[PDB]
């Protein structure tokens, strides 16, 4: 299936505060009214430039991604996820499953089956959104938790997305994937474009509307 | 300063802008971070095996407190050329990170790492871009590198050649070890910084500040604003800072400006006397630095305020005017003339009963004094 | 260009006297407002106030009198006006008149013209009834007195009713004032938003270039600065002495109209409101001026039949100041804008000539 | 000024706002141009035969 | 090495550019006062008698 | 040598000279005004009465 965003995945160019100001930015954006794949509960997909993810619902199915170029041994890549416990991002060489996840007792994590030369660690319904970008070796990532009042379908609206995240890398970037908790006991993919926005800034600082300047005429 | 700015020994009377108010700044303040973490440059100056030049290697050197003098000074370099900034102002500056590539090349083969430059080792091997910022270390190595037989260890893109170093190498054929420190700024909160020397801070007082690297000058005050997180300032309307961050503390501080305008100077001409008056324009007349005045055009001094009102002599403004009357100088809501009620009904008329004859004069230019200039001559 | 960094203060002597030149402009500039403002509303000499009690033959000036309760003692109509239209180096001078004084102005003209006429722009005022001094203006346009007289409350309920719509249109226009103020401030904020360019530079910032760079080396990229500002800072002084010369020309047509409109009656045609020219009234605005001008306009006319002549004992009579005209059967003569016919005479007539040369002429 | 190049179209964006003022300093004097011709000819209710 | 002279043909082509615009605001305010005579000769001598 | 220094003198020495040819181009139409209202005047007030 495919599905329409409307005004989805527009977050915070940068710090610096700001209010009421009809700010213009260069960027890699999600276009308004755009085609996003869907997908029910999954497969190897690109990155080619920054990726918008959405995903809906009560419990956690969406247990993180894996990236990288080859998704495998003989070059790195980055492994972000989250058991029961709390978020474990990692980077080493890994070996990884062709058809990777983690089950639900409640064991799991038949991801990977190797850890080898890690050069980074770190330990510790619904709609969940993030956008995943990779510039000058670092790794940043936007997110943004609303709370809708479906289970699982995109809704409609305005909802900027603050950033999250900072990882110094250098890895290669041309693949991704998702992992999901099985049964043993709803997700999107846009891609970001080179755009021209315009943001209209509160007086707290936020972002609370948006314009597409190559839309349409009165755009 | 009037006849100083006119270029004369006699002024006639008029209002004429002098100079300009600037109220100075005191005592300065630095803010960085929570000093400690040093920096091991130790380990990429002083490596028992460097890396190839056709797989330089890549450390990026993260928070820390970087002491660029340590190497400035090292008088053991052979060559160390800073691209984007002088080297003495290394230790005096902020970054998000610094990169170091290391590598090993001839010696006569120094003077293509450098921004825009062409040969085998900056087309393919390793390429600096057009607007380089950091700086680039190079020193020989001769003794380390170069073994007896030929060293055939280090290799080189052309694929592949590899140097034969040997020790009796003619100068510019021996082994240079090169390490190219690359300081880059994303659009983060901070990273790492210099020895700092110290630091300080304080509130309410046209002040001379840095913060982290933002320079500037202004007074500072508790900053109030829903300035929310994951931020390190805010350059509202026109992009200006107008607020920062303490690193420190964490609390935001706006940076009004620091109070000035113009200068004017009242005088009654230097043929009637040598009193003067003073005009600071648009200054809160409690910050200037008798007769203090309050203006809705500034702050004067040297001027008696009477309530009497003549016609306007000389224009201060907002309705204001002067005049060197009440042997003095003093200011006044001038006139606009005498109040008149005309004897109006609806059954009264006045009709004159004699008349003048009056003749006013009008003058008008027609005609200015024609000029050329030779371009060429010029 | 600088902005307190001696530095690039020193740099800046070598270019030498520009900067004198880009303020000697401006300040050119700033006093000739003032005298723009003074020769449209300076056009008294004494300020004259309107009587207590005020019957003025009908007419009902409520509106454009001044209002003590209000704010500054503007009239209702000024206040409709008034309602509906500190950085780097960068200020702005007040004008020497505030708005309380030229809404001063504004009421002595307008309390001379509603109590002597046109008499105070000539000398003393001297006082006459209002409705005397209507019907000198519906003279002045060819209409006789009696007109008027026979005329007066609905002349009166006209103006009445028709000032009464002027403040349901503004209530409800004044676009070529808010031009000027919308023209100047974005040329303002051009002139700010240049000192974030580089021109050609590392940055924009002096502190950055006076701490990546030795002075060898800093020059080369303040001098890059330097002359992008300059070039910035003297575009904008030509389009403003540009700008200037064309508000400079809309004053002094203000100040033609304030003399030919509203202290005189005008013939000319189209200056002073579109009919007949009456009278005028000024009303300040914030950067400007109102005139609220009073025409008579001709209405409901019908056809009847003409003749140049009129031939009688072999004589060709011709009317003193009027037309003959025919109602089909018979000849009177009228005023040629009011139909009001009288019967041919030797009082309103004249004579010269026989009737054979005369192409047209009618026996009667 | 660049003239189809792409090299010259970013170094001329260094320059700030200078074609924006030109673009509307000219944009001004064409619309000042139809003014002028309705303000001369345009003086009559109904036209008249 | 290119950079240095694109740099100063931008800089000429426009200052030429430049003079022109400047020209051509001071050309239309001269055509804009005869405009004005025009339509002020047009009410007051055809439209009337003066 | 001499050339790269003589190229400085001319950039500024040319830009001297256009600020003051457009300078006397907009008060040459001040005085043009001037001038034409004082044609209008010796018409109306001296060839007849006004
Ligand atoms: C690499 O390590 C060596 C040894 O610790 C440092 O060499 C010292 O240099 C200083 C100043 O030139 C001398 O006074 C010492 O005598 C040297 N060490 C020894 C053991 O003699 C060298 O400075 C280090 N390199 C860098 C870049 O820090
Ligand atoms: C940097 O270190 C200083 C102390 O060296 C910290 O200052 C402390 O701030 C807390 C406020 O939460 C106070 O309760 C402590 O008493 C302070 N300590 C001293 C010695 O004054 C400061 O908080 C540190 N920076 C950050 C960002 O935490
Ligand atoms: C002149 O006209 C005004 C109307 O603008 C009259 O004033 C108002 O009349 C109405 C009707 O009686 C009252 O409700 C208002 O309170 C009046 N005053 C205002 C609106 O300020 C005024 O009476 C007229 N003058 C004469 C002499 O009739
Ligand atoms: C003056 O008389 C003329 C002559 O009839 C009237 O003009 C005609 O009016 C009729 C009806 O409106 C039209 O159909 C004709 O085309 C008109 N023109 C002619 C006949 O040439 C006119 O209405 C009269 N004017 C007044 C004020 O009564
Ligand atoms: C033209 O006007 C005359 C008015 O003088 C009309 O003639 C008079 O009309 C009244 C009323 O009809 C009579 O009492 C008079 O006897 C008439 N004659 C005179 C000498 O007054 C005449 O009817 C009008 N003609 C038209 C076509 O309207
Ligand atoms: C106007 O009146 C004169 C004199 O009453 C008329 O002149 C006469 O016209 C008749 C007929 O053409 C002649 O027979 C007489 O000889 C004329 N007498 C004189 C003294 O000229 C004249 O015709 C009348 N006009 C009209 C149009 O009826
Ligand atoms: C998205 O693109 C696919 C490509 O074939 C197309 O079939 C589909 O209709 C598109 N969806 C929308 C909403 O345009
Ligand atoms: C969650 O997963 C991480 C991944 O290595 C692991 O380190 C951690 O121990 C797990 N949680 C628990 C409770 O074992
Ligand atoms: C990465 O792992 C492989 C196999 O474990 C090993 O041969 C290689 O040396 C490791 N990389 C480094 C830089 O040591
Ligand atoms: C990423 O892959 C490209 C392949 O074109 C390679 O040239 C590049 O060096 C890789 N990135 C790094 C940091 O080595
Ligand atoms: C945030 O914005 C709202 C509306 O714009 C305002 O009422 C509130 O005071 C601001 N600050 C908060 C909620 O802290
Ligand atoms: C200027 O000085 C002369 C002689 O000292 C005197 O005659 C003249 O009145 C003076 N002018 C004024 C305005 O005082
Ligand atoms: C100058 O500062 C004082 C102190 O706050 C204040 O009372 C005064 O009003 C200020 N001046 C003006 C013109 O407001
Ligand atoms: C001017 O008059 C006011 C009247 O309110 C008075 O308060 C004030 O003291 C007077 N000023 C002087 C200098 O006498
Ligand atoms: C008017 O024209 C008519 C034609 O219908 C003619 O008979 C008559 O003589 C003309 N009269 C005048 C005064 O021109």
């Amino acid at each position: 299936a495919y599905t329409n965003s409307f005004t989805r995945g527009v977050y915070y160019p940068d710090k610096v505060f700001r209010s009421s100001v009809l700010h213009s930015t260069q960027d890699l954006f999600l276009p308004f009214f755009s085609n996003v794949t869907w997908f029910h509960a999954n497969p190897v997909l690109p990155f080619n430039d920054g990726v918008y993810f959405a995903s809906t619902e009560k419990s956690n199915i969406i247990r993180g991604w894996i990236f990288g170029t080859t998704l495998d041994s003989k070059t790195q890549s980055l492994l972000i996820v989250n058991n029961a416990t709390n978020v474990v991002i990692k980077v080493c060489e890994f070996q990884f499953c062709n058809d990777p996840f983690l089950g639900v007792m409640e064991s799991e994590f038949r991801v990977y089956s190797s850890a080898n030369n890690c050069t980074f660690e770190y330990v510790s319904k619904n709609l969940r959104e993030f956008v995943f970008k990779n510039i000058d070796g670092y790794f940043k990532i936007y997110s943004k938790h609303t709370p809708i009042n479906l289970v699982r379908d995109l809704p409609q609206g305005f909802s900027a997305l603050e950033p999250l995240v900072d990882l110094p890398i250098g890895i290669n970037i041309t693949r991704f994937q998702t992992l999901l908790a099985l049964h043993r006991s709803a997700y999107y993919v846009g891609y970001l474009q080179p755009r021209t926005f315009l943001l209209k800034y509160n007086e707290n600082g936020t972002i609370t509307d948006a314009v597409d300047c190559a839309l349409d005429p009165l755009s | 300063e009037t006849k100083c700015t006119l270029k004369s020994f006699t002024v006639e009377k008029g209002i004429y802008q002098t100079s300009n108010f600037r109220v100075q700044p005191t005592e300065s303040i630095v803010r960085f971070p929570n000093i400690t973490n040093l920096c091991p440059f130790g380990e990429v100056f002083n490596a028992t095996r460097f890396a190839s030049v056709y797989a330089w290697n890549r450390k990026r050197i993260s928070n820390c407190v970087a002491d660029y003098s340590v190497l400035y000074n090292s008088a053991s370099f052979s060559t160390f050329k800073c691209y984007g900034v002088s080297p003495t102002k290394l230790n005096d500056l902020c970054f998000t990170n610094v990169y170091a590539d290391s590598f090993v090349i001839r010696g006569d083969e120094v003077r293509q790492i450098a921004p825009g430059q062409t040969g085998k080792i900056a087309d393919y091997n390793y390429k600096l871009p057009d607007d380089f910022t950091g700086c680039v270390i190079a020193w020989n190595s001769n003794n380390l590198d170069s073994k007896v037989g030929g060293n055939y260890n280090y290799l080189y893109r052309l694929p592949l050649q590899s140097y034969g170093f040997q020790p009796t190498n003619g100068v510019g054929y021996q082994p240079y070890r090169v390490v190219v420190l690359s300081f880059e700024l994303l659009h983060a909160p901070a990273t790492v910084c210099g020895p700092k020397k110290s630091t300080n801070l304080v509130k309410n007082k046209c002040v001379n500040f840095n913060f982290n690297g933002l320079t500037g000058t202004g007074v500072l005050t508790e900053s109030n604003k829903k300035f929310l997180p994951f931020q390190q300032f805010g350059r509202d309307i026109a992009d200006t800072t107008d607020a920062v961050r303490d690193p420190q503390t964490l609390e935001i501080l706006d940076i009004t400006p620091c109070s000035f305008g113009g200068v004017s100077v009242i005088t009654p001409g230097t043929n009637t006397s040598n009193q003067v008056a003073v005009l600071y324009q648009g200054v809160n007349c409690t910050e200037v630095p008798s007769n203090v005045f309050q203006t809705r055009a500034g702050c004067l001094i040297g001027a008696e305020h009477v309530n009497n009102s003549y016609e306007c002599d000389i224009p201060i403004g907002a309705g204001i005017c002067a005049s060197y009357q009440t042997q003095s100088i003093i200011a006044y809501t001038m006139s606009l003339g005498a109040e008149n009620s005309v004897a109006y009904s609806n059954n009264s008329i006045a009709i004159p009963t004699n008349f003048t004859i009056s003749v006013t004069t009008e003058i008008l230019p027609v005609s200015m004094t024609k000029t050329s200039v030779d371009c060429t001559m010029y | 260009i600088c902005g307190d960094s001696t530095e690039c203060s020193n740099l800046l002597l070598q270019y030498g006297s520009f900067c004198t030149q880009l303020n000697r402009a401006l300040t050119g500039i700033a006093v000739e407002q003032d005298k723009n403002t003074q020769e449209v509303f300076a056009q008294v000499k004494q300020i004259y106030k309107t009587p207590p009690i005020k019957d003025f033959g009908g007419f009902n000036f409520s509106q454009i009198l001044p209002d003590p309760s209000k704010p500054s003692k503007r009239s209702f109509i000024e206040d409709l006006l008034f309602n509906k239209v500190k950085f780097n180096g960068l200020t702005v001078l007040p004008p020497l008149l505030t708005d309380e004084m030229i809404a001063q102005y504004t009421s002595a003209l307008l309390a001379g013209t509603i109590t002597s006429g046109w008499t105070f722009g000539a000398g003393a005022a001297l006082q006459i009834p209002f409705a005397m001094q209507m019907a000198y203006r519906f003279n002045g346009i060819g209409v006789t007195q009696n007109v008027l007289y026979e005329n007066q409350k609905l002349i009166a309920n006209q103006f009445n009713s028709a000032i009464g719509k002027i403040q349901d249109s503004l209530s409800s226009a004044l676009g070529k004032l808010q031009d000027v103020v919308n023209q100047n401030a974005q040329a303002l904020n051009t002139l700010v938003k240049q000192l974030s360019s580089n021109f050609g530079a590392i940055s924009s910032v002096l502190n950055d270039i006076l701490s990546r760079l030795d002075p060898p080396e800093a020059e080369v990229q303040i001098d890059r600065l330097i002359t992008g500002r300059l070039q910035s800072l003297q575009t904008y002084v030509t389009q403003q002495l540009i700008r200037a010369a064309e508000i400079r020309a809309s004053a002094n047509l203000a100040a033609t109209k304030m003399s030919e409109c509203v202290l005189g009656q005008s013939k000319r045609v189209d200056f002073c409101g579109k009919g007949y020219h009456l009278m005028s009234f000024p009303q300040s605005a914030p950067h400007g001026v109102v005139f609220l001008h009073v025409t008579y306009v001709p209405a409901q006319e019908k056809n009847f039949t003409t003749a140049p002549a009129i031939c009688h004992d072999g004589k060709a009579h011709f009317p003193r100041e009027g037309v003959f005209v025919s109602n089909g059967t018979h000849w009177f003569v009228t005023q040629r804008n009011f139909y009001e016919p009288q019967i041919i005479t030797t009082d309103n007539t004249f004579v010269s000539g026989n009737c054979d040369v005369v192409i047209g002429i009618v026996n009667n």
